[PDB]
């Protein structure tokens, strides 16, 4: 649980694509799931989906289905696993900051979070 | 179809007193605090168990379908937007006071 | 040794106490562990009985009085309404105390016949 | 009372975990190494308890955990003797196959005569070899782990195996017939020795295996949670049978002293793309029956949609057919199928030679080819699905087939068992007062 | 455990029925396997004897009579003409049946008190 | 196992007073279990053949010849403990075991013809 | 002579391959029967049999 | 004279190919062949 650093801020015009990267080194990445969260200005948290590190099986809400695509690319060593999040279509309401979380056990609790990556349109 | 509500929507209390927040929800509930622009942090999981790294004076209790979070003797840096976190449902919190 | 007889005791498990009486590789190393594990359990039961003065007798009585602290219920109710399982749950805490008191009784009983 | 008596051989048991041994029923070595399994009893005991109720949960059951550990060891033991294909990763100059699925080419490797180089031609599938850069390829998994070829002698046929409890221990099972996954069942029978279990490996549609009766049982750790998978169990056997029409040719390639590498050799006969076919009307109504069961458990309208994606081992139905490992779409079965003739649904798909099964750290394995077409039937008796949900949905609760951890395959057949220790010592009050 | 006690029974094997009464590596795993087999064998005799009411008794006496189907012979021929070898095969076919009725005989004795 | 440690209690006390009062881990443990279980049966094996098959104190019909020892009963259970007893008879323990064994067989035959 | 069909392994220099008499000795609960018929081939009954542990 | 930084090459993903690599070793970990040459 040493760190869960994320990518930097980026700006994309409507109709473009944005890439956000999340890296984890300390803990064993093949044992705990990873979740992605969204938060638009002046609003609470939102759910984007989860990706299983063992097998790259994503799971996203209906609204984001067909747009967001979660990918995991392990390094040569079984450490510093890289988690990506790509979306195709943009909307005026997609202006938000996306975080990188981690599920610990059956209890849906998150103790390590990334800094954030603000994306505008 | 887990449901939850936030009755107050606006909280105010002077420093040094006892203030509480409640989130009536089904299933497991987790409490988080969010600074301005930074990621949240976990206080308690399963409603009562305490996370490592959260300072004392932060504790929670469960009574039926309602969850208690007791905040006491406020000191600076404690102002936060507290929200209850169900599996994939989070409701907006409330800035405590200052 | 044979486990078939052990499963025989399990018949009529739900019946009352009174009614019950009336009625080189992994494959080869796991087997060896089971055989060593299985044989120990048989001797563990025998070892306790051997030092209780009972030498394999299915029903065996003793002379230790029953302390009212552990339990005090009428005999008929226990053997006519209760089951073997519920007995272990309430006495399970005090089984160790009961076991120790049995040991001294047999030791005292045998010594008495010597001095006479 | 006031006098103690001790009873030997009473019906008392308490939960415990203990090692269990194998047993086989009825010349050629097996990967499961069933030759060491003791013969099964001619007629296993099926003692039944009448007025006792017990509760147990398969998710916390240790029987499935033990099976997962030993199965891994068996494959580790099986691959130890036969050789490992280390000296095959070179600059594989492959352009195309005369007969984007099959690639024919040769690799420059030496067997003896240290200062000499001689080429040998072998055929590999397109997905087996990944590009190195044009017209240059390389073996996929040898920058992560060493590849070892399965021993030719052993066979992959799954035969039933019984995990049989040791003496002094009992296994409790109940046939509640609509038995819930977790909770108390009031009809428990003590079986000393379990019945046949087939170590089958699959990813999406459980195959072969036992069925249910007059029910469509749905089991999961918790319905509300998303990560937890849903195990469906079908009372109707929807037969699935398919073949590989193409004809192979075995060929041996030297790699070292006493080490042999069997390649795909030469292709004989016209190329025919492999596929698997499934009855249409039989499957179309099969999901509808499952949909009705899921409707009451969720109260909302249900839609099946294909898997979101991922690795080839989870996004495609996989199984073993006579030593050949398949990976098929199963996309026409769960696409746009909202549920509120002689037509047959064909499911074209391809084959993979190097398989990363038993997902773990740094471990690969190569399957030698087999000459001649292969035919294999099978029964579909359960679907593994992962619910896709964000809530706040007017009905429209989408279900996407997926996979999960290997133990989920066997939990569907071990869902009624509990190994339990027996304590035959009892103390009761009596007025004996031993003479 | 000790095999000498087993050896002594083999002595006078050919003697008449009556006369008998009057008179880490390969080495270490096989040894362990043989040792486990040796200890298991001893309890098989003890287990059968213990459940028949025989508790450390060289010779026992039960309360079950013979069935006419087993055999029809008197004392003198059995105990002065035959030997344990050929005699055993005569009753061997009924060994399993006798075991079942012998265990219940001891069990029903204990419930009487 | 604790029962064996119980015998060592009051070791120095006199005989009369004593009566009144896959890997390295997995195979070594396995060897110990088979070694310990065997040792238990060796003691039990001898006891059963002698007619005393579980009694805390046995009772036998073999005379005490003057050959092995010669001393008064009072000066046996009052001055020395069990440790010194072994050295005085430890050499001849084989003879007593064989002689005592045949006594049980002779007694059994005398009971059969009764 | 043998590298295209097998792998040669040196014998450990320390060990000695000289034969030393050994006893194949049965466990407890089992016996071994040997008969000392002066003239007797592999098959056939023999009337002088002794039990050796 | 306590820690030495230097280069060499050994096996890689493909047997035929080579890669030059560098690592730091302590002075007493390695021994000289003789000038500017060492080995484990
Ligand atoms: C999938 O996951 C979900 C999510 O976890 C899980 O849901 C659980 O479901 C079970 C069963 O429905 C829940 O357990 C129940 O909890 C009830 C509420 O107990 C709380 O409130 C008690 C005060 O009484 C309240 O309720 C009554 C009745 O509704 C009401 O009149 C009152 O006014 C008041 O509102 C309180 O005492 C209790 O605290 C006790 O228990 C907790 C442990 O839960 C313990 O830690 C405390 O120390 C204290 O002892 C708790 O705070 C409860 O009423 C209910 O009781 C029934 O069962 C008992 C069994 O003996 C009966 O005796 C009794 O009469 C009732 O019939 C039951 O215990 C559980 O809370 C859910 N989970 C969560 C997180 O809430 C699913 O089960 C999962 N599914 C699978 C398949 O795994
Ligand atoms: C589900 O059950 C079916 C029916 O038994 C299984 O199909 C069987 O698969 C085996 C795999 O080896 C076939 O064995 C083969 O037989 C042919 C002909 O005898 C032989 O030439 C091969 O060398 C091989 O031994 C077997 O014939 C086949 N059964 C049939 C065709 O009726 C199937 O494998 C089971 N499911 C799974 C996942 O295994
Ligand atoms: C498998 O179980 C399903 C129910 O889960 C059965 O479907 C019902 O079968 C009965 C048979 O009389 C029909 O009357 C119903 O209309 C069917 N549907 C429902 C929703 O109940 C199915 O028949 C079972 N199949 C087998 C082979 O037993
Ligand atoms: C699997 O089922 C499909 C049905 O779609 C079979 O395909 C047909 O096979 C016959 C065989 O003579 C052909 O005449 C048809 O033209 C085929 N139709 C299609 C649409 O492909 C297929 O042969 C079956 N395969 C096996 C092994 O049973
Ligand atoms: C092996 O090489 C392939 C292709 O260059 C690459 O995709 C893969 O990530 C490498 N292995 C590891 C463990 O990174
Ligand atoms: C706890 O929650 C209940 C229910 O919302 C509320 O009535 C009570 O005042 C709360 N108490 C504290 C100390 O937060
Ligand atoms: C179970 O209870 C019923 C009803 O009292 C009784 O008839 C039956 O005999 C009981 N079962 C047993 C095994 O005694
Ligand atoms: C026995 O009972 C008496 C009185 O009920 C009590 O004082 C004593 O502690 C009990 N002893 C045990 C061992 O239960
Ligand atoms: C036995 O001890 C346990 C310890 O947790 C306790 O919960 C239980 O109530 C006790 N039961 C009795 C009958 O003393
Ligand atoms: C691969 O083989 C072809 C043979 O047609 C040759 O033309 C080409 O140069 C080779 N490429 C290499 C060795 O990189
Ligand atoms: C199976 O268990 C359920 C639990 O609610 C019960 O209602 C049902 O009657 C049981 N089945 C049978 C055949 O008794
Ligand atoms: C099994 O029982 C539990 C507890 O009542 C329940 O939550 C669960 O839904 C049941 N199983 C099914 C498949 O409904
Ligand atoms: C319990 O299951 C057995 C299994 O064959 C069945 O025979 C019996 O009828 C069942 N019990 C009841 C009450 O139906
Ligand atoms: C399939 O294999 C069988 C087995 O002998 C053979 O008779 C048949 O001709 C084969 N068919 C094809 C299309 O290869
Ligand atoms: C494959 O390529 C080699 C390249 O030399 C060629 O000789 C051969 O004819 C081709 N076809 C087969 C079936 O090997
Ligand atoms: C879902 O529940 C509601 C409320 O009871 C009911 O009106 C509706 O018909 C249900 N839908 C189903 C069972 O599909
Ligand atoms: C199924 O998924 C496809 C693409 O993923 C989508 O176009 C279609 O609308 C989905 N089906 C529904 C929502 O019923
Ligand atoms: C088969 O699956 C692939 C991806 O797994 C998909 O692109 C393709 O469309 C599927 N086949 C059909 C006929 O849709
Ligand atoms: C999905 O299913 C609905 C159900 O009626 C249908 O209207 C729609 O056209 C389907 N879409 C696709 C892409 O299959
Ligand atoms: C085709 O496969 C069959 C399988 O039995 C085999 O006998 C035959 O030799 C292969 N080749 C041809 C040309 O049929
Ligand atoms: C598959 O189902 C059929 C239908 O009766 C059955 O005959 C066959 O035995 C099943 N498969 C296996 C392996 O039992
Ligand atoms: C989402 O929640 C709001 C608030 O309860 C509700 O009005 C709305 O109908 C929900 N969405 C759907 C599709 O039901
Ligand atoms: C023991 O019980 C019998 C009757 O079962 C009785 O006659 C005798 O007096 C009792 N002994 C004692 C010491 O109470
Ligand atoms: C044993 O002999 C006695 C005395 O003749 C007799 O009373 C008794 O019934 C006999 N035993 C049996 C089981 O018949
Ligand atoms: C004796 O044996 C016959 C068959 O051999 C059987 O019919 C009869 O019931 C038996 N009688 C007794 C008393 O065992
Ligand atoms: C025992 O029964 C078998 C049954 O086939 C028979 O052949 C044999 O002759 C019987 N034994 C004797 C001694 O007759
Ligand atoms: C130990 O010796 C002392 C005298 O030295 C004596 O008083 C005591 O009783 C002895 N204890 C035992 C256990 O023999
Ligand atoms: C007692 O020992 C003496 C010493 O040799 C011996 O001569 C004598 O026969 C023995 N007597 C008995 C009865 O053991
Ligand atoms: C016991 O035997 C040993 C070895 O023969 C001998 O040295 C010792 O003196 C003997 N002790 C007695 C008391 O006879
Ligand atoms: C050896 O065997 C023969 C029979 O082949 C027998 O006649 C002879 O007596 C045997 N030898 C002895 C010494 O008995
Ligand atoms: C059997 O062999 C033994 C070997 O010592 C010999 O003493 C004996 O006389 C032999 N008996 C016969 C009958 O040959
Ligand atoms: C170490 O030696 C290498 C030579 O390969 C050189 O490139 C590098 O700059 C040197 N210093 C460090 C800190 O690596």
């Amino acid at each position: 649980q040493v760190q869960l650093l994320q990518s930097g801020a980026a700006v994309t015009k409507p109709g473009a694509s944005v890439r956000v990267s999340c890296e984890a080194s300390g803990y064993n990445i093949r044992d705990y799931f990873i979740h992605w969260w969204r938060q638009a200005p002046g609003q609470g948290l939102q759910w984007v989906g989860w990706i299983n590190p063992k097998t790259g099986q994503p799971n996203n809400p209906r609204q984001f289905q067909g747009r967001v695509s979660l990918t995991r690319h392990a390094s040569w060593d079984f450490d510093t696993y890289s988690f990506y999040m790509d979306l195709k279509a943009l909307r005026s309401d997609d202006t938000a900051v996306y975080f990188c979380a981690r599920q610990r056990s059956d209890y849906w609790d998150f103790d390590v979070w990334g800094s954030g990556t603000q994306v505008t349109v | 179809d887990i449901q939850m509500t936030q009755s107050p929507s606006s909280l105010s209390a002077s420093v040094g007193d006892t203030v509480t927040i409640t989130c009536q929800a089904n299933g497991y509930l987790n409490w988080y605090q969010q600074r301005r622009g930074k990621a949240p942090k976990l206080l308690i999981y399963d409603g009562s168990k305490l996370e490592r790294g959260v300072p004392s004076r932060f504790s929670g209790r469960r009574w039926g379908q309602e969850y208690n979070l007791t905040i006491n003797n406020l000191q600076p840096e404690d102002i936060a937007t507290y929200f209850c976190q169900v599996y994939e449902f989070v409701v907006p919190g409330t800035r405590l006071d200052l | 040794g044979l486990g078939a007889v052990f499963l025989g005791f399990l018949g009529a498990a739900g019946s009352t106490m009174g009614a019950a009486s009336n009625t080189l590789g992994v494959w080869g190393f796991k087997q060896l562990q089971a055989r060593v594990l299985a044989i120990e359990r048989y001797l563990e039961v025998q070892q306790l009985l051997g030092m209780w003065g009972c030498s394999g007798k299915l029903i065996c009585c003793t002379n230790v009085p029953w302390n009212s602290s552990w339990s005090n219920k009428t005999y008929n109710e226990i053997w006519d309404n209760m089951t073997w399982m519920q007995w272990d749950r309430e006495i399970g805490n005090y089984t160790d105390t009961i076991y120790k008191l049995l040991e001294v009784s047999q030791f005292q009983q045998e010594i008495n016949e010597k001095d006479n | 009372g006031l006098w103690v008596t001790v009873y030997y051989g009473v019906p008392v048991w308490r939960e415990a975990k203990t090692t269990l041994f194998c047993a086989s029923d009825a010349e050629v070595h097996n990967v499961w190494a069933t030759h060491a399994c003791v013969p099964t009893d001619p007629n296993p005991q099926e003692l039944v308890l009448e007025n006792v109720t017990e509760n147990f949960n398969m998710w916390k059951n240790d029987m499935v955990d033990q099976m997962h550990e030993d199965i891994i060891s068996l494959w580790d033991q099986s691959l130890k003797p036969c050789v490992k294909l280390t000296p095959l990763c070179v600059t594989l100059n492959c352009s195309d196959a005369k007969v984007e699925e099959i690639k024919n080419c040769s690799f420059k490797a030496t067997t003896e005569l240290r200062d000499k180089k001689r080429r040998e031609y072998a055929l590999f599938y397109r997905l087996d070899i990944v590009p190195l850069s044009n017209s240059e390829y390389r073996l996929i998994n040898c920058n992560t782990s060493v590849i070892t070829q399965i021993c030719p002698k052993v066979t992959f046929d799954p035969i039933p195996i019984h995990y049989c409890a040791p003496a002094g221990y009992a296994i409790l099972k109940c046939n509640n017939k609509t038995f819930n996954g977790t909770g108390p069942c009031n009809n428990v029978s003590t079986v000393q020795c379990t019945h046949g279990i087939k170590p089958v490996v699959s990813t999406q549609l459980l195959l072969n295996g036992s069925l249910a009766e007059e029910e469509i049982i749905i089991r999961s750790e918790n319905l509300t949670d998303n990560v937890k998978t849903i195990i469906v169990h079908l009372n109707e056997s929807v037969e699935i049978t398919c073949t590989r029409p193409n004809n192979m040719t075995r060929k041996s390639v030297r790699i070292g002293p006493g080490q042999t590498f069997y390649a795909l050799g030469d292709i004989i006969g016209d190329i025919r793309q492999p596929h698997c076919n499934i009855s249409e009307i039989k499957w179309e109504k099969t999901l509808q029956r499952v949909s009705e069961k899921l409707r009451e458990h969720f109260n909302k309208t249900i839609i099946f949609n294909q898997s979101s994606g991922g690795d080839l081992e989870i996004t495609t139905h996989s199984f073993n057919c006579g030593g050949e490992f398949f990976y098929c779409n199963t996309s026409d079965l769960f696409f746009n199928k909202t549920f509120n003739t002689n037509s047959t649904i064909t499911l074209p798909c391809r084959i993979k030679q190097i398989i990363n099964m038993w997902q773990e750290v740094g471990r690969a394995m190569y399957a030698p080819p087999i000459a001649g077409n292969i035919t294999c039937k099978s029964n579909i008796t359960g679907l593994l699905l992962t619910r896709d949900g964000g809530g706040n949905n007017s009905t429209k609760e989408t279900f996407r087939p997926g996979g999960g951890n290997m133990r989920d395959n066997w939990r569907s057949e071990l869902y009624k068992y509990k190994v339990v220790e027996v304590k035959p010592l009892g103390i009761a009050p009596t007025e004996c007062n031993r003479t």
